[PDB]
């Protein structure tokens, strides 16, 4: 019974890099997702796999929320079958994803004068990103032939980049926190239900 | 040849109901959002609503000045956008544009976007006017100075009336302007005659407005009036 | 909040032309990309500029697009006679969704500016009898074909009861339009007098009658 508690991953103070994005378990809650839709003004509420009519009448044995900030113009690179630097090395999406995508402006949080460097992007990597694997291994990148032994050299990358969200700038290029929430169905009780 | 094409309008009575039908050519139709956008009769562009996809949460949105009075739905299997459109007033009539919403596309986000495709149009006239006779007032000047005459023919039906004045004798100077459309759905025009000051005192100035479609003919002079 | 926009933009044939867009922060100044589209006599609006800077394929690139902190601008290089149209400009608003600009008439000049001559007229007795009254204000002899009406009461804008024609050519190649504003007479009585202001090529003319007049 009562409310699922969506305030403490929308309404959270902070949230991590997309190469470190956090996961929250949330079940054994009603959820009202047309109170969600209505508690802010979002910039993207997407549903994939399942009709948003047909959302307060079902039942799920879990539900995933995953937290992260990125930049506008990669907001198209969280879907399935998408692919880019995002898609590709921080966060990635099944081609039967179920669930809902739900993203908002946030330029009025994670902007700074100067540009805010505390955020940070995976560049370089050896292979693509499993759906929903996490990756925050630091180890030095190996460009070229010579093998790069820990030492921060050339042909011997960081494989992390900041974003530098600056406020003037156009809404392409502004900061913007994306919760997807995955819905789990298994062989078990339903702890998630519409009202 | 991507198209977009309106079907649907015409000629309702105040507070009368109307449905505007929307449909696609060429496209992925369940892809786009879909906006309705009007203008009015020699004005600018103004946006009346949208409506999304289907995989999207929400409800179509619309303008302050039809919120309550316009509906807009859509058909995928048909692939055909209604707007719905309950007690007109005649401040509806426009013409209405029928247009899909790109950038909305591809950066899913309601802060980039812009139309692409735009339907050729449909025209909504709501108006409950009939043939009528209209109502003449001279003009007289003021301390204006040659002096400024004038008389203004107002809410006649329907177009056009012609003015003349002298019976055709004074040419000179006069000055007919196209007429208003008011939204009553009525018009209404003026006519000016500049003429010398000194003439004032010997000379007569009637302007004889003829609406032949109505058999009227009013013949009125132009007096300086005072308290 | 309709993104203010100049009436008119003139130029000799061969012009640099600039249209620009004033907006608030809610929309201009935090990035929202702004879009322009071309209207032209008796057709439907076509897209000409979106995210501020891009052309669409088959647009030509003497339009070129560019924003500065809440305002933007369409520069027309290269002016012909065929680009005279109107011409809009779009942004989404946190509150107010999707807002379209007051729409520019470019004119591509073969005659030098003149200046309106306005006449203006008080509410006749006869009309007033009528429990009636009409002001009517008549604008003429301005090139090019775009101006802008305001009225005042006293001091004091008046907006219920504005009626605005258009622009119509003259013999001369100049353009006259005209402007009504009714009212009741008790509103006339209660007003010491009343002004028409015509805004044309940036510089204002404008006239004021009185019902104390005798
Ligand atoms: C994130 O936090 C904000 C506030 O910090 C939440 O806004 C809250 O929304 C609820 C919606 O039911 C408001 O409830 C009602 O609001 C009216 C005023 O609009 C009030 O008169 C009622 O007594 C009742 O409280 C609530 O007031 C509002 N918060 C505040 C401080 O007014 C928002 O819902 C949170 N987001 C999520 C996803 O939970």
């Amino acid at each position: 019974t009562n409310l699922c508690p969506f305030g403490e991953v929308f309404n959270a103070t902070r949230f991590a890099s997309v190469y470190a994005w956090n996961r929250k378990r949330i079940s054994n809650c009603v959820a009202d997702y047309s109170v969600l839709y209505n508690s802010a003004s979002f910039s993207t509420f997407k549903c994939y796999g399942v009709s948003p009519t047909k959302l307060n009448d079902l039942c799920f044995t879990n539900v995933y929320a995953d937290s992260f900030v990125i930049r506008g113009d990669e907001v198209r690179q969280i879907a399935p079958g998408q692919t880019g630097k995002i898609a590709d090395y921080n966060y990635k999406l099944p081609d039967d994803f179920t669930g809902c995508v739900i993203a908002w402006n946030s330029n009025n949080l994670d902007s700074k004068v100067g540009g805010n460097y505390n955020y940070l992007y995976r560049l370089f990597r050896k292979s693509n990103l499993k759906p929903f694997e996490r990756d925050i291994s630091t180890e030095i990148y190996q460009a070229g032939s010579t093998p790069c032994n820990g030492v921060e050299g050339f042909n011997c990358y960081f494989p992390l980049q900041s974003y530098g969200f600056q406020p003037t700038n156009g809404v392409g290029y502004q900061p913007y926190r994306v919760v997807v929430l995955s819905f789990e169905l298994l062989h078990a009780p339903a702890t998630v239900c519409g009202p | 040849e991507v198209q977009l094409v309106e079907s649907g309008g015409g000629l309702v009575q105040p507070g009368g109901s109307l449905r505007l039908s929307c449909s696609a050519s060429g496209f992925r139709f369940s892809d786009y959002w879909i906006n309705w956008v009007r203008q009015a009769p020699g004005k600018g562009l103004e946006w009346v609503g949208f409506i999304k996809t289907k995989a999207d949460f929400g409800t179509p949105a619309y303008a302050e000045s039809v919120k309550g009075r316009f509906s807009i739905s859509r058909d995928d299997s048909k692939n055909t956008v209604y707007l719905q459109m309950n007690s007109l007033k005649t401040e509806d009539t426009a013409v209405y544009y029928c247009t899909r919403d790109r950038g909305i596309l591809e950066w899913l986000i309601i802060e980039a976007g812009w139309f692409d495709v735009w339907g050729p149009g449909v025209l909504v006239t709501v108006s409950s006017a009939s043939t009528k006779g209209p109502s003449v007032f001279p003009l007289a000047p003021s301390s204006k100075s040659t002096a400024a005459l004038g008389c203004l023919v107002k809410d006649y039906f329907p177009e056009p009336v012609t003015v003349s004045w002298n019976s055709g004798a004074l040419t000179s100077g006069v000055h007919t302007f196209p007429a208003v459309l008011q939204s009553s759905g009525l018009y209404s025009l003026s006519s000016v005659v500049t003429v010398p000051s000194s003439s004032l005192g010997t000379q007569t100035y009637i302007c004889n407005v003829n609406h032949k479609p109505s058999n009227t003919k009013v013949d009125k002079r132009v007096e300086p009036k005072s308290c | 909040s309709v993104l203010t926009q100049p009436p008119s933009a003139s130029g000799a044939p061969g012009q640099r032309v600039t249209i620009s867009c004033t907006g608030s922060s809610s929309n201009i100044g935090a990035g929202h990309y702004v879009s322009w589209y071309q209207q032209l006599p008796g057709t439907a609006p076509k897209l000409l500029i979106h995210e501020n800077d891009k052309r669409p394929s088959g647009v030509s690139d003497r339009f070129s697009g560019s924003r500065s902190g809440a305002s933007a601008s369409l520069t027309i290089t290269g002016l012909q006679s065929g680009d005279e149209a109107d011409y809009y400009c779009s942004v989404w608003d946190r509150s107010l969704n999707t807002l379209f600009g007051g729409g520019t008439r470019v004119t591509v000049l073969g005659q030098p500016k003149a200046a309106p001559s306005v006449t203006l007229f008080p509410p006749s007795s006869e009309e007033l009898q009528a429990n009636k009254a009409t002001l009517v204000c008549l604008i003429s002899d301005f090139y090019p074909g775009a101006v802008t009406v305001a009225w005042k009461a006293d001091s004091s804008p008046v907006k219920a009861g504005v009626e605005t024609t258009t622009p119509s050519k003259q013999s001369n190649n100049k353009y006259a339009a005209s402007s009504y504003l009714s009212l009741t007479p008790e509103q006339w009585k209660s007003h010491r007098s009343y002004s028409c202001q015509v805004t044309h090529e940036g510089s204002t003319v404008e006239k004021t009658v009185a019902p104390t007049e005798c």
